[PDB]
RNA sequence: GUCGACGUACUUCAUAGGAUCA
RNA sequence: GAAGACUAACUACUGCGAAAGCAUUUGCCAAGGACGUUUUCAUUAAUCAAGAACGAAAGUUAGGGGAUCGAAGAUGAUCAGAUACCGUCGUAGUCUUAACCAUAAACUAUGCCGACUAGGGAUCGGGUGGUGUUUUUUUAAUGACCCACUCGGCACCUUACGAGAAAU
């Protein structure tokens, strides 16, 4: 009695500024009827996207992003990020026998206060003439490696806002930083970040949301 | 050019849910289970059935204007099976089989870092 | 040069092979277990005589009757005989396997 | 060869056995004599030291202990005794 | 209509996949009409249907099956097997999601599944007409939708408890029941 | 009370193996 | 978003602990073995009836908590076979604080301390050696490997000169 399809509209998201391909995709709303307009339910939404779509890339086939539309004009709604992540099935391609898995996370607050949460993944390695065949580490090493992951993610959040912060995710600057001042301690293979997810979104401030897609 | 739609195929034991969402996940387009489609209850689960499923969500569809999906498919998981059995692969097959396009497959179960109690008891559930 | 690489890969085959080897042994080391001793060594026999000279044996019968080892006058078996528990007759297998084994030795 | 002589064993075979199982046995660390550069004055130092030695004029440091045979600072010079 | 997958190569099935590639590339080329390219420097396989020669729109899943099926450990034949016909699936499960077993208990579970020289194994293979792989713990199935739940069912039965004997008798039973049909 | 748990006393079941011959 | 358990893959019956046992990070508290030592005391030792500390899981007393699974119970089915004898809700429990109880295939179906007896390859911890490799700072120096050795652990192979009826 209703075939729901013929009152939705399509709008289409887009996304920040610091990404190549700033269009995403299109979404449905309803038509934007007096008592219960339509902007007030589109303001909630996070859509994922892979970011090899999202950059050109295809080494980014894993790491997917989190956006979360913020605002709303005229059949285009504006997002922003929510967070990233790996895909499910390049982890557990990581992850394997004779070898020692280290991890750690930082909470940390940004220059713009937002309150994230940052995760860091790193694995050992054989040296290339070793013979035996495992390599774990000796796990006084591997407090020292989590704590130097920990310094440089605590130090290296909170001297950016968001967006840098964000566009130094996208050339893993970060990967390199930790493989360089971690390998007179130990080889280790593999350094990721594997995660990212907010926690406390400030306050709106509409300004640097329109400063994006200015 | 194209408009991309998500294909969430949740494949238990006792079912397929071929659901197809948009990007963002809330709205919903197509429902259909493997149940609605055959009516002898032996066979919900059966791949013939989600074969069914998947061909009418891929008509549904492509009768609103999207061309393309992803899709998400998911076993169980939880503390039951983490990998999507016959049904949801035959319902992938199927789905590939209909001039929707396919980018970007992958696998969501859900998995514990380590959790609670397995139905069953000490000494194992099915035989 | 790059034949050191090449010896590498030559010593990590030899130690990979090593502790598949090992981690064999070691699950059936466990296993003692006497029905699957049993026809491990029975079906080794067989393949033993398949695949694989008198004063050998004439040593042999001299240290048999010298010693008379296999015959119930050994503590295990007047064990088991005198106290009644070789009626059961897989402890009889053993005994009478004991026993044609000294007959084996003490033949001409 | 099962006849080497126990009374007379070769000095590769008693130098890689433990100290302890050498056919008369004996210590195996040394004294070692330290200069350290500005002064001019030594002063004798167990290899296996487990003090920070300072030097005696020039109060600074020589060695500085390790689960081993000590570390000695690299401003150095010495002679075993 | 240019498309893709990617699938990507476990490392113990790595030197199998360089030592019998030569038996891979053709049919995935010439009887599927299909572009197969495997990247080494992040090591999978990637295959894309090409817009111009390419006629059955499931060859790219059909080709994506068959090289999984090589990847999850079973043979080239029976990963062919995978590739020609229409009726043929997986069922991937573990040891611990039927009862929960550690220690030696499941070491001894993996040797009742496996019994000796195989010959278990091949018996609930060769009674059922499916394929089994018995992995580190999990273990997969390959067949057609009734033949697996049957394996299935006595895979399940032998993890639980039951000696091997009896399921020789059952499996016996179960490939009267199935011939005939 | 054809009662239970013991404590004494007694009974009974599990014995054939190889070699040659027919 | 709340709640209470649990710490997957890595994970190797390898590591640690008198055993039971112990697997997310960070700090604090006190303890421990092995190694190193041209330190120190100088027989202070070994095994132990009485006596004492700890002792999985279940179980009791009194509070707290109560997500999940779930002895008892209640119900659905009882459809030839059940080969494929189970579904659904679930009290006690499972968690925790303070006292009880003191048992297990508590297993190596194997008392503790000391001596001797054979060959090998690996692995964990400590130490010694090396104009070996990388980590270069710009050459060092640590760290990571490689090779030789040695003490102390958990295991494995091959042979007995030996032991057993045999498995070993
Ligand atoms: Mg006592
Ligand atoms: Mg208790
Ligand atoms: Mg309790
Ligand atoms: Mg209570
Ligand atoms: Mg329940
Ligand atoms: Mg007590
Ligand atoms: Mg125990
Ligand atoms: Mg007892």
């Amino acid at each position: 009695v209703v075939d729901p399809f013929t009152r939705k509209e399509w709008f289409d998201i887009k996304a920040p500024s610091t990404f190549e391909n700033r269009n995403v995709g299109k979404t449905l709303v309803n038509k934007s009827t007096g008592l219960k307009s339509a902007s007030d339910a589109l303001k909630g939404r996070v859509v994922e996207v892979c970011l090899a779509d999202l950059q050109g890339s295809e080494d980014h086939s894993f790491r997917k992003i989190k956006l979360r539309v913020d605002e709303v004009q005229g059949k285009n709604l504006l997002t922003n990020f929510h967070g990233m992540d790996f895909t499910t099935d390049k982890l557990r391609s990581m992850v394997r026998k004779w070898q020692t898995l280290i991890e750690a996370n930082v909470t940390v607050k940004t220059s713009d206060d937002y309150v994230l949460r940052i995760f860091a993944i790193a694995f050992t390695r054989k040296q290339a003439n070793q013979v035996k065949r495992h390599s774990y580490a000796q796990s006084s090493h591997i407090r020292a490696i989590r704590k130097v992951i920990s310094e440089i993610l605590t130090k290296e959040v909170q001297g950016s806002t968001l967006a840098q912060l964000t566009s130094k995710l996208i050339p893993e600057v970060i990967n390199k930083e930790i493989e360089n001042a971690t390998k007179d301690i130990f080889p280790l293979q593999n350094i990721h970040v594997r995660k990212v997810k907010l926690l406390k979104q400030p306050k709106f401030d509409v300004g640097a949301l329109m400063a994006l897609h200015g | 050019s194209q408009v991309f739609g998500v294909a969430r195929i949740y494949a238990s034991f006792n079912d397929t849910f071929v659901h197809v969402t948009d990007l963002s996940g809330k709205e919903t387009i197509a429902r259909v289970t493997g149940g609605m489609k055959v009516k002898a209850d032996r066979d919900e689960s059966s791949p013939y059935a989600a074969m069914l499923a998947a061909q009418d969500v891929a008509a549904k569809c492509k009768e609103v204007g999207i061309t393309a999906v992803h899709v998400k498919i998911r076993a169980t998981g939880g503390t039951r099976t983490k990998t999507p059995g016959p049904g949801g692969q035959a319902a992938l097959r199927a789905l590939a089989r209909s001039g929707l396009r396919i980018g970007r497959i992958e696998d969501v179960t859900p998995v514990p870092s380590d959790s609670t109690r397995k139905k069953g008891g000490r000494r194992g559930r099915r035989l | 040069p790059e034949e050191m690489r090449k010896r590498t890969t030559e010593m990590r085959l030899m130690r990979e092979l090593m502790f598949r080897e090992e981690r064999k042994a070691r699950r059936l080391k466990k296993i003692k277990s006497k029905t699957y001793r049993k026809i491990k060594k029975k079906e080794l026999m067989k393949n033993r005589e398949l695949a694989a000279d008198n004063e050998d044996h004439d040593i042999a019968r001299a240290k048999e009757r010298m010693t008379l080892k296999h015959k119930t006058n050994s503590k295990w078996a007047k064990d088991m005989i005198k106290h009644g528990m070789t009626n059961d007759a897989e402890t009889r297998e053993e005994m009478e396997e004991m026993l044609r084994q000294g007959e084996r030795l003490k033949a001409k | 060869v099962l006849v080497q002589d126990l009374l007379h064993p070769t000095a590769a075979s008693e130098a890689r056995k433990h100290k302890l199982k050498t056919l008369v046995q004996g210590p195996r660390s040394y004294f070692l004599d330290v200069k350290c550069p500005g002064c001019l004055n030594i002063t004798t130092v167990f290899s296996h030291a487990q003090t920070a030695v300072t030097c005696e004029s020039c109060s600074t440091i020589l060695c500085t202990p390790t689960g081993g045979k000590a570390k000695l600072s690299e401003g150095t010079s010495f002679r075993r005794k | 209509k240019f498309e893709s997958r990617k699938i990507m190569v476990p490392p113990h099935r790595m030197t199998p996949l360089r030592n019998s590639w030569t038996k891979i590339y053709p049919p995935l080329v010439e009887h599927l009409k299909l572009q197969v390219r495997m990247n080494l420097k992040t090591k999978s396989v990637e295959l894309r249907t090409n817009p111009k020669f390419t006629t059955d729109p499931g060859a790219l899943q059909k080709g994506a099956d068959f090289i999984k099926a090589f990847t999850l450990g079973f043979d080239l034949d029976d990963s062919i097997a995978l590739l020609r016909l229409d009726d043929l699936y997986i069922e991937t499960f573990e040891v611990k999601d039927v009862k929960t077993l550690t220690g030696d208990h499941l070491s001894r579970a993996i040797g009742r599944i496996a019994g000796k020289d195989g010959k278990t194994k091949f018996a609930i293979e060769n009674a059922t007409r499916t394929r089994i792989v018995l992995a580190d713990s999990k273990i997969h199935i390959l067949g057609g939708f009734t033949h697996i739940r049957m394996a299935r069912e006595s895979v399940v039965s032998l993890i639980l408890g039951s000696p091997p004997g009896k399921v020789y008798g059952n499996l016996r039973t179960v490939a009267s029941r199935l011939k005939e049909r």
